[PDB]
RNA sequence: AGGACCGAACCGACUAAUGUUGAAAAAUUAGCGGAUGACUUGUGGCUGGGGGUGAAAGGCCAAUCAAACCGGGAGAUAGCU
RNA sequence: GCUCGCCGGAAGACCAAGGGUUCCUGUCCAACGUUAAUCGGGGCAGGGUGAGUCGACCCCUAAGGCGAGGCCGAAAGGCGUAGUCGAUGGGAAACAGGUUAAUAUUCCUGUACUUGGUGUUACUGCGAAGGGGGGACGGAGAAGGCUAUGUUGGCCGGGCGACGGUUGUCCCGGUUUAAGCGUGUAGGCUGGUUUUCCAGGCAAAUCCGGAAAAUCAAGGCUGAGGCGUGAUGACGAGGCACUACGGUGCUGAAGCAACAAAUGCCCUGCUUCCAGGAAAAGCCUCUAAGCAUCAGGUAACAUCAAAUCGUACCCCAAACCGACACAGGUGGUCAGGUAGAGAAUACCAAGGCGCUUGAGAGAACUCGGGUGAAGGAACUAGGCAAAAUGGUGCCGUAACUUCGGGAGAAGGCACGCUGAUAUGUAGGUGAGGUCCCUCGCGGAUGGAGCUGAAAUCAGUCGAAGAUACCAGCUGGCUGCAACUGUUUAUUAAAAACACAGCACUGUGCAAACACGAAAGUGGACGUAUACGGUGUGACGCCUGCCCGGUGCCGGAAGGUUAAUU
RNA sequence: AAUUCCUUGUCGGGUAAGUUCCGACCUGCACGAAUGGCGUAAUGAUGGCCAGGCUGUCUCCACCCGAGACUCAGUGAAAUU
């Protein structure tokens, strides 16, 4: 649900928050935890390579089973949990043998549901099967680029992928960006979609909220001196040149894709 | 008003200590120059 | 509940007077702003000079910055005093 | 030595960092001390730092550093695996009293505790560079139960007043005691025991996880304080002999109760919220390869061992950083009385100081302050500076508005002391007695004693009762930026920079992009509801016409055009 | 008008008297719609203007309490020439 705070003071007038009472309120599963130290956007040379990164709240990493190769064993979900490392939620799953793992939470999954993976598995949300056995025209998420490598597509809060058609050992898919990509017809996928669509309805409402996420302020560039940025300075506000980034690239429509290694699985890039 | 020099023994040894100088090729040349000049105190070790 | 309210410790520096071979190579006295947060502080670590860092003034990098300090080319060149 | 003045959330007391004999005693006065100097942190000589329990070393690891082979690079060299280093964090054990001119939880007296080696005896499944448990963790808020500590009464010793009164409801002082061991309370968390079975924990497992039955609800764990012992002890106000009047032996009464109460303890607890809150070892368990009349394991007793280095003194300052015996700067711990909401402010206790040139005079002028006839901004670029407002309770309060605000809007009234209601009220605390009981640190009843607001009525003193310190001036019109924030250390704090929100554009993952001759690393252990760049800048109503020029994105016939041949 | 040279534009309000301030007019030297246009409650050690209270800011200065200046003893500088 979406709730808007009352205007008891400035900085809370425009705040809108998303609250989910179904999430578990307690400590997470200790055996599946790891440390994760901040970097500040600096590489092993000590120099800044990505700007506007620094600070924030301390976080711990949760191991998530993207591969999902446990086949032929039914499992039952226990509870949903809040993950600070990603926009989507996660679910704790207990297997029949007695092993526990973490998976991404689909849209219609709740406590007490049953899920399974493998070629024999049924066509129900939360089930993982090779795309060869998936009927065409269905919606899936968490797709693998190569067999056995792990999912790398449609992992965001409310993203999904639709299978268009298949001809041989390959399948055609439509991505959220609109691109039509061709992938091998042996990769795995999960039925349904990631359920957190309300994630995009939140509004921070104040500067401090951004700092909690570890985002530093941005300086425009037209407010600097010539020695710093191409946009330079001037007596007032002049800006008499074409828009450009630091280091001198147009960044107003110029394309930058120069891979050419594959250049064969792309058909309808976008637009 | 706070001034530039704030002493600290641990930091002094780690920056200009005898072992720090010997750990790098350029540092070893500093010792050679001072030895040739006949300095009585080679480093800040003591 | 709150980058909420009044106000000490703590962190800042808007006005006036004194001082200007000063007690002080930037302070003192009477008022002044924030004070649960984009807050403040101890110890150790990382980024090196056409480079670093910068909520952006050409600011800061050991009382030195529109290109730091030390040694060397070096007795640079000076139609000028 | 007797008076006077100043600090007292320090200008008192104990440390870390840093310094390195400045510490104690004798002796000297050239130089050093902004003056003299018999004095000194000055010159010279001698003396002083005592640990199985405090700290370091030592065991374990974070950021990060180095790095056998290895990968990469004209040389120098760069990155990194197995490993090895690195506290600001985790890991066994001691308290009180006495003593030196100078050290002590280190010496002495009394009473305790921890970890290892060896031997004896009894009973025995032992074994890890492997598995599991544990260690192990955020912000804010709300109570209840306690202690440190303070006040009063009782008790014990002493006192009868330099000037009117003072044998009583009078005056002064004291009334202190640890670790350890035994007991397991206020309160917090969790349902126990037995049997059978199993695709999981890299092999194994009696351990952890999972499944199905049976049988009971009392099982276990954690836990401040109090009480007993420690203690026929130690300490103890004042007396009495030594006493170079610097100081030592001996002796030594009372040593209880009530009330108030922390920011400290129970609490790594409980409730609640979104930004979702280190690692490894010690420690407790499970087995593998092995070894099994051996070797090892558990308990009792005896005995031995616990090395080495630091320990003086200053430490908000005359000893550290500022060239100085310099109105400067510097992290942690302890927290008495009266008034008070208070760690503000005023006066004081314990304790410590009067700041290393003095003596006279009482001109102009400069500096820091007090008061003022009549007028009241006529001053000046400008109300600069100064004056003024200032507390608690009750009554009362406009335009406008995003309905939260504006608002402490503006403005008005009451405040001391004594007596009565009530020889101290409402409230809080709570003994004896009585009763109950799983008889214990228990429940119910019961009310003595102690402590103690506010209000009403009457009377009374002064010019003045929020009397001192302390402690908002208020209202009307208008430009700019929404707001809290940030900036030229040392002439500019703003209308400048950030900001939530909005739009365009790039990027399908070995992502765009950035640092690197390269290897590689960041982006990210992320995946288009994601990430980078650019402009605008909350919110409300809106954002018109122009593609000739320059840039960017597409197209393709024809013309022109490099190396090469 | 943070934009208007001519300019103290013209009319009205406030004052005994207003080159500033507030409200209208349009002849906009040389405003204009995301290098955004026009409005806006609250907020500000921000710019301009007007009132009440209050005063040595002033007409116009007078007296008093302290530290220097002056005299005696000890120590004993500086720029310049």
């Amino acid at each position: 649900a979406v709730v808007k705070c009352k205007p008891t003071s400035p900085g809370r007038r425009h705040v809108v928050k998303v609250v989910n009472p179904e999430l578990h309120k307690g400590k997470p599963f200790a055996p599946l935890l790891e440390k994760n130290s901040k970097s500040g956007g600096r590489n092993n040379n000590g120099r800044i390579t990505t700007r506007h990164i620094g600070g924030g709240h301390k976080q711990a990493y949760r191991i998530v089973d993207f591969k999902r190769n446990k086949d032929g064993i039914p499992a039952v979900v226990e509870r949903l949990e809040y993950d600070p490392n990603r926009s989507a939620n996660i679910a704790l799953v207990l297997y029949k043998d007695g092993e526990r793992r973490y998976i991404l939470a689909p849209k219609g999954l709740k406590a007490g549901d049953q899920i399974q993976s493998g070629v024999d598995a049924a066509i129900k949300p939360g089930n993982t099967l090779p795309m060869r056995n998936i009927p065409v025209g269905s919606t899936v998420h968490n797709v693998e680029m190569k067999p056995g490598k792990g999912g790398q597509l449609a992992r965001s809060a409310g993203t999904y992928v639709q299978i268009v058609a298949r001809d041989g050992a390959y399948v055609t898919l439509r991505l959220r960006s609109g691109e039509m990509r061709k992938v091998e017809a042996d990769c795995r996928a999960t039925l349904g979609e990631v359920g957190n669509a309300e994630h995009m309805l939140r509004v921070l409402g104040k500067a401090g909220a951004a700092r909690w996420r570890g985002v530093r302020p941005t300086v425009r560039g037209t407010a600097m001196n010539p020695v710093d940025h191409p946009h330079g300075g001037g007596e007032g506000r002049n800006f008499g040149k074409h828009p450009v980034t630091p280091w001198g690239v147009q960044t107003k429509g110029k394309k930058t894709r120069s891979n050419k290694r594959t250049d064969k699985f792309i058909v309808r890039r976008r637009s | 008003m706070k001034r530039t020099f704030q002493p600290s023994v641990l930091k002094r040894n780690r920056s200009h200590g005898f072992r720090a100088r010997m750990a790098t090729k350029n540092g070893r040349q500093v010792l050679a120059r001072r030895r040739a000049k006949g300095r009585a105190r080679l480093t800040v070790s003591k």
